[PDB]
This record gives C-alpha cells, sequence and structure tokens, in this order.
C-alpha cells in the first residue's frame, strides 16, 4: 500500500494548499507559492494515470481521476477568453479531494451506504416537494400581489408612494429627515409558484417565519399597502404548514432512517 | 371658533399612541390665530383641565 | 335489462388501461393549469386558465359518473382515495355559489386533486407502503388525536399564562410596535408558537425582561416562564411528533 | 352526599371548566388599568365559576375526607381563588392571583381517561431522559464559569462620538469597543470611546454574574443567537481565540445532548413498540 | 497566559460531574460508539472543505460592509471565515440573509481589480443546508444504532 | 422608444422595442444597483422588482 500512501499524502497536501489561497486577491505572493505551487502535484497525479493506463485498455472513479487531471491540464491553457472557462476550471478543483475517495477503503463504503439511504428516503423527499408544491400553489392564490408596501404608510398605492416624505429619528419630531418613497415588495413574496417554493422553504427551515407572517397578515388587497391586523385568520395557513411539513415530513423522515437502520 | 380639545388619557392610550397624541394636540394649537379661544382637558374617568 | 352495451363498456373502459393513462394526463393538465399563474398575468393566460377550469370538471365529473355504475356504489364508496376524489369533484361543483362574492376565490381545491397524479406513484417502487403510511396514521387516529390535543392544552394553558403575565405590558416608549406581544389571545397563540419552535425565542425573552422592571433580582426572575416553556414544549413536540412516525412508520 | 357524585356533577364540571377557560381567552388584557366592558362582565362572571367551585370542594371533604392529586390540585386552586377574591374586594394583587386561572385547565384536562393516559405515557417516557437532563446542567455550569473568567465585564465600552458624552450615538446598534492598545473593534476615524455602558442587548446578554452567564450559555445551546454573542465578545476581546468557546460549546452541547435525547427516545419508543 | 491558568478547577468540577454510575454508562457507550466510526465525520468534513473553497473562489470578493450581512466577521475572505460562515448556515441562523448578501450587483473589495457577486447563492445555500442536513442526520443514526444493543437494555 | 434591453444583467447592452413604457427591475433590497432597464412592464422573478414608467427612458 506504499504507492497509495505515497498519494494519500500528494492529493490531501494539494487540497490544504487550495484551501489555504488568497480569496480576495488576483495578485500576491500566498496565491503564488500557491500559485506554482501545483507543477510537483500536477505531474506526479497524471503519471499515475501513466503507470496504470498501460496495465489495462474503463472503471468508474478512473474516470474522475482523468477528469480531475484534465483539469489542470486544461486551465494550464485555455488563454483567449480569461474573464470565463478559467473561471469555472478554477472552481472545478474542488474535486481533488474526491479523488481520495476511491484510494482508501471504508470511505467507498460509506459512501455507498449513504447512497442506499438516498435510495431509501428519495419517496419521503419527493412526497415532501409535491406538498411543497401543493402549499404554493394554495398561497399563489392567497397572497397574489398582496405583500407590497411603501415606505410611508400613509400611502396605499404604488402610483402614491412616490417623489418624497419626511422621516423623524427616533420618533422625535425635531429632527425630520427627507426620505424617497419607494414601493417595495415583502423579501418572500407570493407572486408566483416558484417564488413561495422558497418561501415556503424558509418557512419550513423556522428561519424569518415570523416576519412573513406579520406581512401577510396585514394583506388585504392586491396592488394596496398593508393594514394593521386586517385578517389574523391567515395565521391558520402558517400554522397548518409548519405542522404538516415542517414536523411531521420531517420526523417521519428522521423515523425511516432509525427503523430502516434499526 | 371655539375649539376645545379633548385628550385621552386612559390606560390604552400609553405608549406610542400618547406620544402621537401629545404631538397632535400640539400641531393643532399651532392653527389658532388671536382672534380664536381654546382650551384643553383630558378624561380617565374623571374630566380635567391639563 | 338492456345492459349488452353499457357494463361490457362499463368496467371494461374505465379500467381499460387508457383510460387510466389518459385521466393521468388530465389530472397534469389541471395541475398546470393552476400553476401557471402569476402576478400580473396576461389577457391570454388569464382567459385560458379561467376557460379550461370548466372545461376539465365537466370532464371529470363524467369520470365520476362513468366508473360510479362501473364497480357499483358500495365498491366506489368503501375506497378511501375514491372520497377524497368524490369531495374534490363535490368542491369543484360546488365553488360556483360563492363565486359570487369570491370569497374562497379560485379555492385551492383543484391542486388538492393531484393525489389523484400519485396514481402514477401506484405503480412505482413500494407504493404498498405509502398506502400502508396513510393506512396507520389513520388507523391510530385515536391516539394521534390525543397527543395532538394534549399538546394543544399545553400550548393554550401557557398562552392564557402569557398573556397573564405580560398582557399590555410590552409598550415601551421605543418607535416600532413590535407585534411578538401577549395583547389578544390570537397573537399570544402566535408569539407562544414562535417560542415553542425556537425562532427568535431570546427576542421575546428580552421583552419580557424590560417590561417586568430590567435586570435585578426580582426583574430577571420572568425569564424562567420562557425557559420551561421552551424545554417543556420542545419535550412534548418530540414525544408526540417523533412517537407517531416512529411507530405508524415501523 | 355521597351520591350525586355520578355522571351529571361530573360533565357539569368539565362543562364549568371549560367555560372558565373561555372566559379566559376573552378577558383581554389592557395596559395601565384600562378595562372595556367585558372586562367588567368577565369579572362577574369569575364569581358563579368560583362559588360552583366552592360548592363542589365543600361536598367533597366531608363526603371523602384532598390526597387524590389533582383533587389537590383543585383544593388549591379553589383556595387561591376565595383569598383573591376577598383580596380584590377589600382593596379595590391581581396579577399575582389571576395566574391560576392557568392551572384550572389542567384540573380540566385531568377529567378524561384518554388524556390522563398519554400524560401518563409521557411522564413515564421523562424518566429515563434525567441523567441526560444532568449533563445539561453540569455544561451550562462549567462553561458558565469559564465565561465568568474569561469575559467578566471586558464588553462595556461603545463609541460614543467624541464632542461631548452625549448618549452612545454610534449607528442604530451600539456595540462594544476598544482602546486601541486593546484588540476589539475600533471606532477608529474619532469617536473615542469610553467606559460606562449599560451593556450589548440591555444588559441582559453578558458574562457578569453567575446568573446573567447562565442565560448566555443556555442561549448558546438552544442555538438561538450565538453569532451574536460570538460576534459581541469578538470585537471586545479580539478575533483569536472566542470560537474555541462558542463551537466547542455547540459541538458538546447542543449536537452531542440532542443525540443523546433522540438516542434514548428511540429506545424506549422501540421497547415499548415490543 | 494568567487567563489560561485560572481555568482547571471546572475539570474538577466535570470530574465531579462524572460521578455516578448511569453518567458514566452512558457516555462511556457514547464516545466508544463515536470512536467505533470516524469515516463518517469525514463526510461531513468533505461536504464542508468543498463548499467552502466553492463560495470562497465564487461569491467572496464583496466588500466588508457593516450594513450587510457580510462583515469583519461573517465573510468568505478566509478559510477559517469561510467555514464559520458554513457553520453558522449550518445551526441555521441567517442563511437566508446570506444568501441574500450574496445576491449578484454588490460592490466588492477596492483592492480587487458593481459587478461583483452571482447568482448561484440560491443554490448553494439551499444544496448546502439540505446536504448538510442529510449528513449530520446520517452521523445521528449510525452512532444511535451502534449503541441500539445498550439502548434497549431491560437492566 | 429606446431603452436598453439585455439578458446578461452585467454588461447593459441596448436593444430596440415598442412600448411606450420603460421599466426598472431591480433587486428587493439592494435598490442602488439597476439589473435591467428596457421597454414594456414586465414579470419580476425571484428576487426582483419592477417599476414602469410613462415615456422612453424615465427610468434613471
Ligand atoms: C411557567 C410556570 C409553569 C412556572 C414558572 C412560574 C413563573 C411564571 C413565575 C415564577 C417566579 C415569578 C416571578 C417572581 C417575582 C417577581 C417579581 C415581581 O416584582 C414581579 C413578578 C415576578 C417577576 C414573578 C413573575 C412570575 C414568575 C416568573
Ligand atoms: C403557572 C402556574 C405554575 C401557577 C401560577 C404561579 C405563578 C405564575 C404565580 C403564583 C404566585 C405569583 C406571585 C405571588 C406574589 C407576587 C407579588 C407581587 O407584588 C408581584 C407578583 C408576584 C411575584 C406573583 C407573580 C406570579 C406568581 C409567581
Ligand atoms: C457600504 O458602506 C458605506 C459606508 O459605511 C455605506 O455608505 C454604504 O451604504 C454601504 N453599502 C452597502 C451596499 O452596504
Ligand atoms: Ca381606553
Ligand atoms: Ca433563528
Amino acid at each position: 500500500t506504499i504507492f497509495t500512501n505515497l498519494i494519500l499524502f500528494f492529493i490531501l497536501l494539494s487540497s490544504i494548499s487550495l484551501a489555504a489561497e488568497d480569496p480576495v486577491q488576483h495578485t500576491s505572493f500566498r496565491n503564488h507559492i500557491l500559485g506554482n505551487a501545483d507543477y510537483v502535484f500536477t505531474s506526479i497525479f497524471t503519471l499515475e494515470i501513466i503507470l496504470k493506463m498501460t496495465a489495462y485498455g474503463r472503471n468508474y472513479f478512473n474516470i474522475l481521476d482523468l477528469l480531475v487531471v484534465s483539469v489542470s491540464l486544461i486551465s494550464f491553457g485555455i488563454q483567449s477568453s480569461a474573464i470565463n472557462v478559467v473561471k469555472i476550471l478554477r472552481v472545478l478543483r474542488v474535486l481533488r479531494p474526491l479523488r481520495a475517495i476511491n484510494r482508501a477503503k471504508g470511505l467507498k463504503h460509506v459512501v455507498q451506504c449513504v447512497f442506499v439511504a438516498i435510495r431509501t428516503i428519495g419517496n419521503i423527499v419527493i412526497v415532501t416537494t409535491l406538498l411543497q408544491f401543493m402549499f404554493a400553489c394554495i398561497g399563489v392564490q392567497l397572497f397574489k400581489g398582496k405583500l407590497y408596501t411603501c415606505s410611508d404608510s400613509s400611502k396605499q398605492t404604488e402610483a402614491e408612494c412616490k417623489g418624497n416624505y419626511i422621516t423623524y429619528k427616533d420618533g422625535e419630531v425635531d429632527h425630520p429627515i427627507i426620505q424617497p418613497r419607494s414601493w417595495e415588495n415583502s423579501k418572500f413574496d407570493f407572486d408566483n409558484v416558484l417564488a413561495a417554493m422558497m418561501a415556503l422553504f424558509t418557512v419550513s427551515t423556522f428561519e424569518g417565519w415570523p416576519e412573513l407572517l406579520y406581512r401577510s397578515i396585514d394583506s388585504h388587497t392586491e396592488d394596496k399597502g398593508p393594514i394593521y391586523n386586517y385578517r389574523v385568520e391567515i395565521s391558520i395557513f402558517f400554522i397548518i404548514y409548519i405542522i404538516i411539513i415542517a414536523f411531521f415530513m420531517m420526523n417521519i423522515f428522521v423515523g425511516f432512517v432509525i427503523v430502516t437502520f434499526q | 371658533k371655539d375649539m376645545l380639545i379633548l385628550v385621552d388619557v386612559s390606560g390604552s392610550v400609553s405608549g406610542l399612541t400618547l406620544k402621537l397624541i401629545r404631538t397632535s394636540v400640539s400641531e393643532m394649537l399651532e392653527t389658532l390665530s388671536d382672534d380664536d379661544f381654546v382650551n384643553v382637558a383630558s378624561f380617565n374617568s374623571n374630566a380635567q383641565d391639563v | 335489462r338492456w345492459n349488452r352495451f353499457c357494463r361490457r363498456k362499463c368496467r371494461a373502459a374505465v379500467k381499460s388501461n387508457v383510460f387510466y393513462w389518459l385521466v393521468i394526463f388530465l389530472v397534469f393538465l389541471n395541475t398546470l393549469t393552476i400553476a401557471s399563474e402569476h402576478y400580473n398575468q396576461p389577457n391570454w393566460l388569464t382567459e385560458v386558465q379561467d376557460t379550461a377550469n370548466k372545461a376539465l370538471l365537466a370532464l371529470f365529473t363524467a369520470e365520476m359518473l362513468l366508473k360510479m355504475y362501473s364497480l357499483g356504489l358500495q365498491a366506489y364508496f368503501v375506497s378511501l382515495f375514491n372520497r377524497f376524489d368524490c369531495f374534490v369533484v363535490c368542491g369543484g361543483i360546488l365553488e360556483t355559489i360563492l363565486v359570487e362574492t369570491k370569497i374562497m376565490s379560485p379555492l385551492g381545491i383543484s391542486v388538492l386533486r393531484c393525489v389523484r397524479l400519485l396514481r402514477i406513484f401506484k405503480i412505482t417502487r413500494y407504493w404498498n407502503s405509502l398506502s400502508n403510511l396513510v393506512a396507520s396514521l389513520l388507523n391510530s387516529v385515536r391516539s394521534i388525536a390525543s397527543l395532538l390535543l394534549l399538546l394543544f392544552l399545553f400550548i393554550i394553558i401557557f398562552s392564557l399564562l402569557g398573556m397573564q403575565l405580560f398582557g399590555g405590558k410590552f409598550n415601551f416608549d421605543e418607535m416600532q410596535t413590535r407585534r411578538s406581544t401577549f395583547d389578544n389571545f390570537p397573537q399570544s397563540l402566535l408569539t407562544v408558537f414562535q417560542i415553542l419552535t425556537g425562532e427568535d425565542w431570546n427576542s421575546v425573552m428580552y421583552d419580557g425582561i424590560m417590561a417586568y422592571g430590567g435586570p435585578s433580582f426580582p426583574g430577571m426572575l420572568v425569564c424562567i416562564y420562557f425557559i420551561i416553556l421552551f424545554i417543556c414544549g420542545n419535550y412534548i413536540l418530540l414525544n408526540v411528533f417523533l412517537a407517531i412516525a416512529v411507530d405508524n412508520l415501523a | 352526599i355521597s351520591i350525586v357524585e355520578w355522571k351529571p356533577f361530573e360533565i357539569i364540571i368539565l362543562l364549568t371548566i371549560f367555560a372558565n377557560c373561555v372566559a379566559l381567552a376573552i378577558y383581554i388584557p389592557f395596559p395601565e388599568d384600562d378595562s372595556n366592558a367585558t372586562n367588567s362582565n368577565l369579572e362577574r362572571v369569575e364569581y358563579l365559576f368560583l362559588i360552583i367551585f366552592t360548592v363542589e370542594a365543600f361536598l367533597k371533604v366531608i363526603a371523602y375526607g384532598l390526597r387524590n392529586g389533582w383533587n389537590l390540585l383543585d383544593f388549591i386552586i379553589v383556595v387561591v381563588g376565595l383569598f383573591s377574591a376577598i383580596l380584590e374586594q377589600a382593596t379595590k394583587d391581581v396579577k399575582a392571583l389571576r395566574a391560576f386561572r392557568v392551572l384550572r385547565p389542567l384540573r380540566l384536562v385531568s377529567g378524561v381517561p384518554s388524556l390522563q393516559v398519554v400524560l401518563n405515557s409521557i411522564i413515564k417516557a421523562m424518566v429515563p431522559l434525567l441523567h441526560i437532563a444532568l449533563l445539561v446542567l453540569f455544561v451550562i455550569i462549567i462553561y458558565a464559569i469559564i465565561g465568568l473568567e474569561l469575559f467578566m465585564g471586558k464588553m462595556h465600552k461603545t463609541c460614543y462620538n467624541q464632542e461631548g458624552i452625549a448618549d452612545v450615538p454610534a449607528e442604530d446598534d451600539p456595540s462594544p469597543c476598544a482602546l486601541e492598545t486593546g484588540h476589539g473593534r475600533q471606532c477608529q476615524n474619532g469617536t473615542v470611546c469610553k467606559p460606562g455602558w449599560d451593556g450589548p442587548k440591555h444588559g441582559i446578554t453578558n458574562f457578569d454574574n453567575f446568573a446573567f452567564a447562565m442565560l448566555t450559555v443556555f442561549q448558546c445551546i438552544t442555538m438561538e443567537g450565538w453569532t451574536d454573542v460570538l460576534y459581541w465578545v469578538n470585537d471586545a476581546v479580539g478575533r483569536d481565540w472566542p470560537w474555541i468557546y462558542f463551537v466547542t460549546l455547540i459541538i458538546i452541547g447542543s449536537f452531542f445532548v440532542l443525540n443523546l435525547v433522540l438516542g434514548v427516545l428511540s429506545g424506549e419508543f422501540s421497547k415499548e413498540r415490543e | 497566559s494568567i487567563t489560561f491558568f485560572r481555568l482547571f478547577r471546572v475539570m474538577r468540577l466535570v470530574k465531579l460531574l462524572s460521578r455516578g454510575e448511569g453518567i458514566r454508562t452512558l457516555l462511556w457507550t457514547f464516545i466508544k460508539s463515536f470512536q467505533a466510526l470516524p469515516y463518517v465525520a469525514l463526510l461531513i468534513v468533505m461536504l464542508f472543505f468543498i463548499y467552502a473553497v466553492i463560495g470562497m473562489q465564487v461569491f467572496g470578493k464583496i466588500a466588508l460592509n457593516d450594513t450587510t450581512e457580510i462583515n469583519r466577521n461573517n465573510n468568505f475572505q478566509t478559510f477559517p471565515q469561510a467555514v464559520l460562515l458554513l457553520f453558522r448556515c449550518a445551526t441555521g441562523e441567517a442563511w437566508q440573509d446570506i444568501m441574500l448578501a450574496c445576491m449578484p450587483g454588490k460592490k466588492c473589495a477596492p483592492e480587487s481589480e458593481t459587478p461583483c457577486g452571482s447568482s448561484f447563492a440560491v443554490f448553494y445555500f439551499i444544496s448546502f443546508y439540505m446536504l448538510c442536513a442529510f449528513l449530520i442526520i446520517n452521523l445521528f443514526v449510525a452512532v444511535i444504532m451502534d449503541n441500539f444493543d445498550y439502548l434497549t437494555r431491560d437492566w | 422608444r429606446i431603452c436598453y434591453i439585455h439578458k446578461a444583467s452585467l454588461p447593459r447592452a441596448t436593444k430596440t422595442c415598442v412600448e411606450n413604457t420603460c421599466y426598472k427591475m431591480f433587486i428587493r433590497t439592494q435598490r442602488e444597483y439597476i439589473s435591467e432597464r428596457g421597454c414594456g412592464c414586465p414579470t419580476a422573478m425571484w428576487p426582483y422588482q419592477t417599476e414602469c414608467c410613462k415615456g422612453d427612458r424615465c427610468n434613471k
């Protein structure tokens, strides 16, 4: 297993080389020590294929090896349009660690276990995303364009919410400051199915959902401003969604995994 | 005119409502010339003059 | 007395493969029709997605009867999933009373018909565990309802106590009008539900402490309410939503 | 009189407690002693709703001789109710004694058999989760003490807009600073900053006593706002070693704690199923 | 120096914690179960590594503006800080806000030579959340079922 | 008459139009940077918002 060591060292050290780079800077010494670092690695990584290719004439992880070495083989050149293609193969250097998954036993075992878990829980995942689509469709016909608001609370129309208005710092009448008037939509709206698919995901993640609840509660009419506590019975939509998706279909996922592993 | 301003100083107007009440009354007394008479009262289950 | 052309083309035409596989196509058409809508729609889309509604509802209402006198009434009504489509079509032909004054708008019942898209799922691997899934979740429905009712009572009690402690006390001179209050019963219930799910549970605690005086010995003792609420609510949430899942799924 | 304790009395009393619950639901609180007519009628109704319970409790004692449990709870809520009514009528304390009206629905729920059974199951499942409640109590102590040693009062400075003391003028989020020779968030452009500041969040979140740091650790364990505390202890002490606290507390006290709870619960569920 | 050395007494406290048969049994069994499977942690480690590098190269060039959800503490401008940001998203603090702050059109650092940002934010911050949740749940269930024999024993 | 329409929001290339309403598609929070001007009054996907005008090059 000497050669396997001879690598499991080099590939991981190359990974840590590609990790401790300089994000914000394009010209530096860290990205020049590590800019010309990958010439010992790239040739020895390619030489492994050359030593092993002639022993055969193709299995699966060898394709990954070919791709991860061709990433360097191509990104060395390319030239021409140096605003793209190099900018995606720069990201595509995140496949060096995945080369170690084949040359280290047990890693294949755990990866295959996770993929068979995918195979077992695909049904629950599909059911959850179907219910996501369903609830998005119901919510579209419930909050379609009603979640608009103006910076000035005294205007309730996009035509009226224009020009400037006076804002007072910390509710002090003696410090007026002019602000413009802007018809701003909510951060997580319900205008179309896709937008609701993200709003409901953020609700199911239990992050920022009170703001959505207390913004949708104030919605009364399309293309109009909000009214304080216009409808409080609309909280039942969010309550039922949290109970059915954020609780039932997640704990069912966990219970499926637990009972399957048991 | 003969304005007489009644200010609700019950318990429920405590907080933001009192701040806007105390400002709005301050800005309607400024729409009065010297030909007009005005007084300010308040009720909290008992009428009085502030 | 003369069904020599009725029953032969009743059972052997609603279960004759193509009938199914085309009912699935029409279900996909309906879900496309209801899904393909947004805010500020074009005129043509508004016209077509309004015309096709009854154009599909009439066919599906006919399909009701075509499958009805094929399997009779007993075999039609025994199936639980048959009654789901029964209610869907009933609501579809019923919504033309409240269509007068919107209320339910184009009621999201046309969605709930995509449970009949699991017909395609029917032939998929381990669909005879999804039927078993709902089967168990409906067979143990009495215990499920008892657990849910106990959790709801816990929430109600901690909401009544919440509005008794912090009722009309989140009124400081600060400009904003924070809506995580304990003023009414709906608002107290929403606040308790928000604290129970963990989201911003430390932002209502600060309001409660600042309302009951401030950081001090007697003032900073009301955090016990929020701490007990969080601990007990999470524990009961686990004991309900994981016991139900584990028991029914096993 | 131990012959009217049959069904009619039981259902009647359950209806009374349910009506009391709905009465409490309507009651609605008002800021600083205000009240509408509904609150002036519910306080009248919650005198019949007290006389009914007093009459019920008067017959049982001279009929059954208080140790039944829920009977004891009913007795406590009843005696507190009479004491509250007497005090309210003789004083024209309200906060203290209107709280037992939430203990009242507990006595309600302890009338239905298949809710008492569910509660018994829940309490029986709670018993194994006591070692994993002791270890969660002996982590919010070990880390609270460590926080006491490391961040005792180090977060009390803030930018002050040098030109006068004024009042903490620095954005709409007063955040700690440093003295340059320190290692925190310098106010940089002018705005020299000095001590004498309540705290990061009105003084409720800080490592000062064994109480304000036995709550700051709890918040960082429930993972709801641990980054906000990490940043406050970061730009007040430096950015070199404040993470070995706030990540070793969540990979030891919020995952290896949520792991044991799930394991024990799953085990108990499996055992009960078998 | 001095601050480090004041700390040891909490270890005597944790020994006092260790006192008790049930605590010792539970904790020793769970630690031996965790050590029994070291190849399940090198999936979460790999995931954190890959997404830290990807986010560092794609979304991390923006200026550290204290008014947004990218500042001197929350940024992609170094590998440890990127790992901290991914950890914060994994615990689910403000991941939607960071996703919004990674939306395209943000002014980037003047030291780097408003076109900075990307629309990859939605896919990254959704896929990372889902995959991290799955891997953590897999680790939890693996360590639970390795000790299931002890968990259900009927003492 | 003239407002620049393009698919890639960065280059901001110019395209002809016929509608008498020039719009402005910006993000819901970072509104200073204008992603896409143009003609007509289209529908904004997420995360985006649209303001529509009365004349050509009214958006500014
Ligand atoms: C939540 C229930 C089930 C159990 C916990 C009881 C809680 C609600 C009790 C126990 C201790 C109590 C506090 C004890 C002392 C004071 C100081 C006083 O000046 C105002 C009331 C206040 C702040 C009390 C509020 C209510 C309180 C926090
Ligand atoms: C909710 C369950 C546990 C029953 C209710 C118990 C709690 C909420 C009740 C019972 C005793 C009550 C306390 C008794 C006396 C006073 C003194 C008064 O000056 C302030 C309120 C305070 C401090 C009360 C706060 C609320 C209290 C702690
Ligand atoms: C960046 O910071 C400057 C100075 O604090 C501020 O004026 C500007 O609005 C900020 N921009 C963004 C996009 O946060
Ligand atoms: Ca009033
Ligand atoms: Ca949160």
